[PDB]
């Protein structure tokens, strides 16, 4: 029960990246998966959500459009696709995940790869 | 630590319950108790009742009462005097000498709170089993409940999964076919027998097929059974999870695989009368959990009554002269429990 | 002046 | 949005010393509050749910408390191994918002 | 004490069964023991083989065999049975055992009752010990060298007495606020052949409506699976009563039915018990399978309900959108008393 | 467990009688009912015997035609129709008992009533 | 029909003495055989069936033996209750044939 | 010259 997030690195902005969270140890409908950005010294932000079970995303007003939260039920894997990137976007991206039945905090978390803008 | 307060739109008449969720153990239901802060002053003569109701609502608008409680609050009625909860207790001692108690108990045999889900082209209300806790300002009880003196608050009924896990669910036929010396045969199986909300399903399938036909296909498929009685009997079917495997068993030969399935909303949006665990406004709620019945009572009862079952299908090849008169469809059923853990 | 929907208190 | 509004923004304490850290919702969010703790480079750790709801594993000198609108978070005693940041969450409404997080030194 | 005694139309081979019907305990079966007389000199290096057969018949004529079981008795090749020791000893050194063991979940005998258009052969299950000499497996069987007894596969009443079956259900209608309630219920769950069933009907109407007619029937449930599934219905017993329960009013009567062979003569299909040539034997016993095993089985599976419905009067603004029949069903078991 | 008979008396020879056998303590449809006569000073002979369960009924070659066995499975009675009596017919006549299921004797015996002929 | 020849007509013992008595019938009626006892003035009283199974409450003292088509009742001791005209019915074949009867006596 | 049916024996 662990996971595991890898796909970031030094993008220029305007550019795009796509987050890769490797969840293993519970399934993708008994589990939400959610992102939050940390940016360099500052505190943590919730950018995207995702509910397999019910089908639902959930994005942040500042990451609405440019982006996309998706789930591959199949591998257990979500990913983030970060398009039209900005300079303000450099973070720490963590892969967090919560109970669908039902939310009770972020109890397990990723190790976080870092965006450079 | 905490209770909910709901307080009329006049502001004179308050309800505080302790729970929104009441759990159904079979043999007991979790006892209604409440506090019922009143106003004296402002309730010159009449008297404060307070009412708990399981509907069967609209689905035109077919609603009626399957269990009415009442019990007078205010002045204390000597016909409702039972000891006081803890927190009855504790609610009382907040408010002051204006706290009077209610307490309702839930009997046996009714159904949970269970939506069914709206059509496509459905506009109204929603359709299944709902419980209310109802506290209102009446002379008599033959008056007209106002809206400016009565608080409405809506409870379910729940059921949680059996802590103890049932025997595997294990099921298998034969088949026999006119030129085939041998029958073929089905053996299906679950990995358990409760499973949880968001928990994929193994289905462990063997057949053997010793016949002259080829097995074309495995159909794996969950599907829903709602028992709906309120004018008839009537059950329907939904399968919440599929799987067509183009998965061939040769003839005078074996096969064995094992199948995961995951029954979840996102993709039976669109199935009308799909039946969901209760709502306490419009929130989503997952799929229907099991209901629990008595062990052997062959009771019919009022309400909606939901199970699951996983049906394994097997398609075999239509041919082999003898003019066919066989099944062709080889179809073997698994009812499992699908139900929320208890909370801890 | 809409109507007073559920809520929470302390049961201290 | 719910601002949540999180004192001190950092703290000083010794061993043993008892530790209060307030979060403050600007609106009702019921007891859907969530407490981390996050050390400088490592992800953040859930800590208590439900306002007052010890996690399965954390000790149980990290207690949580409710008032309101007012969420608070105590250690009872500061052990070496508890200077970190402390984040508030609450989870009641969507877009979910984290507090500014506390720094305990020693 | 004693033993049956089947030759052959020569003369030439013997077998000798102790019983005819084989009791099946759910959890095993009685073993097929028995012993063959043979003659050496006759056989001429021939070997005698005994075989257990379990064939779904049909007398179209859709004969399949649902459980083999073949045995070479001479020349040897099972501890001996007691009986089959003393077989040995009353006829001496040209007499052999055989002994078979008949697998669990196997059909008991049933005969399905012909109807009055065909006059041919029973259809149904049934069991059949062939003794026969040759020389190998592979050659036919000839008439005048084997010798065929139908045997029987039985099963009694289980010693202990069941829960008392009961159910009950319940209507609601849209112009009543109070709903109807049927209670019923039968005085034992196990019931042996040609003795009486005791329906408890306890009716609470509350409704605006009332029922007109109180019909109660034993049913039996054949679960005949070959190339199909397919469970067929017949009502053995049947009590069409004018009992009124009128609106705002309650109902308690005991009813009595009791299935019987005389008045079910005319229904094809109807189940009965296994026949050994043509005599009359009594309705099907119920079958008894493992608690929970959810099991379909080649054969033919008995099993008898109770159906207690209330025929309630139509009408109404609602219309035709009610229950007209508000019917329980109580499972029971038909079966016979274990011997002495 | 009980047998009681009735209906037995004295009639002249072509004359008509019926004897009734009230069976208590057992089910027609479980049990099988036979008459039984027997001359003064003779053994006994077996006359008339109905399987209700069967719907059968079987007469003695003396008295096929003659005699008639009937059941009134709503009383638990039998009846024997004695039609065109003879002189040779007089004997007590015993109603007796037997398993449906299955024969083992006849058990239980009705006391016997004299048919004087 | 089936005859059964019932041997002797009567029989004479006195107490404690062993008693046979025998029972031949004309054809094969396999093991479908009874024994009843008549005392005179009342009804037969079933004592044997199936040739060799003793009825309930029948004393022990009674026993029925086949031999092919030869059935014989033997009473081992002979109380003085025991005095009466023994029948020996077949069941095997309709109709049912009864023995001509032995008695029994001082 | 009939089929030989089943009878019976003691097992003596």
């Amino acid at each position: 029960v662990q996971l595991v997030e890898s796909g970031g690195g030094l993008v220029q902005p305007g550019g795009s990246l796509r987050l890769s969270c490797a969840a293993s140890g519970f399934n993708v409908y008994s589990s939400s998966i959610h992102w939050v950005r940390q940016a360099p010294g500052k505190g943590l932000e919730w950018v995207a959500s995702i509910s397999s079970y019910y089908g639902y995303t959930y994005y942040a007003d500042s990451v609405k459009g440019r982006f996309t939260i998706s789930a591959d039920t199949s591998k257990n894997t979500a990913y983030l696709q970060m398009n039209s990137l900005r300079a303000e976007d450099t973070a720490v991206y963590y892969c967090a995940r919560s109970r669908q039945f039902w939310y009770s905090g972020l109890d397990y978390w990723g190790q976080g790869t870092l965006v450079t803008v | 630590t905490r209770v909910f307060k709901k307080a009329s739109p006049n502001g004179k008449l308050t309800v505080y319950l302790g729970k929104r969720d009441f759990v159904d153990h079979i043999d007991l239901v979790d006892p209604v108790d409440g506090v019922v802060l009143v106003d004296p002053e402002y309730l010159k003569e009449r008297r404060v009742y307070v009412t708990l109701t399981c509907a069967f609502r609209y689905g035109l608008t077919f609603r009626k009462d399957l269990f009415v409680a009442n019990v007078q609050s205010f002045p204390p009625a000597p016909e409702d005097k039972k000891p006081l909860t803890r927190l009855q207790e504790r609610l009382i001692k907040k408010l002051g000498e204006h706290a009077y108690p209610f307490t309702f108990e839930i009997p046996p045999n009714l159904p949970c709170s269970v939506t069914l889900q709206p059509g496509p082209e459905d506009t109204g209300k929603a359709c299944g089993v709902d419980y209310e806790v109802k506290a209102f300002c009446a002379e008599n009880l033959e008056e007209k409940i106002h809206k400016r003196n009565s608080v409405r608050l809506v409870i379910r009924k729940v059921q949680y999964a059996p802590e103890r896990p049932g025997p595997q669910p294990t099921a298998e036929t034969t088949r026999q076919f006119l030129m085939s010396d041998k029958p073929l045969h089905l053996e299906a199986s679950l990995d358990k027998e409760i499973y949880y909300h968001g928990e994929p399903i193994s289905v462990n399938v063997h057949v053997t097929n010793n016949t002259n036909k080829t097995v074309k296909k495995i159909k794996i498929s969950v599907r829903q059974y709602a028992d709906i009685c309120l004018f008839n009997t009537a059950q329907y079917k939904c399968p919440v999870a599929m799987e067509e495997a183009d998965d061939t068993v040769a003839p005078s030969s074996t096969f064995c695989k094992v199948y995961t399935l995951t029954p979840f909303l996102a993709n039976n949006r669109e199935k009308r009368g799909l039946a969901l665990d209760g709502k306490l406004k419009h929130e989503d709620t997952n799929l229907a959990s099991s209901t629990l019945l008595r062990e052997g009572a062959n009771r019919e009862i009022l309400g909606i009554i939901v199970s699951y079952k996983v049906k394994v299908k097997l398609v075999v090849s239509r041919g082999g002269l003898l003019g066919d008169l066989a099944s062709s469809d080889v179809a073997v059923e698994l009812p499992f429990t699908l139900m929320h853990p208890k909370p801890k | 002046t809409f109507t007073p929907s559920t809520t929470d208190t302390s049961t201290r | 949005d719910i601002q949540m509004t999180q004192s001190p923004s950092s703290l000083s304490a010794s061993v043993g010393d008892r530790v209060t850290i307030t979060c403050r919702a600007s609106q009702s969010v019921s007891s859907a509050v969530a407490w981390y703790q996050q050390k400088p480079g490592k992800a953040p750790k859930l800590l208590i749910y439900s306002a007052s709801s010890l996690y399965s594993g954390v000790p149980s000198r990290f207690s949580g408390s409710r008032s309101g609108t007012d969420f608070t978070l105590t250690i009872s005693s500061l052990q070496p191994e508890d200077f970190a940041t402390y984040y508030c969450q609450q989870y009641k409404y969507v877009p979910v918002t984290f507090g500014q997080g506390t720094k305990v030194e020693i």
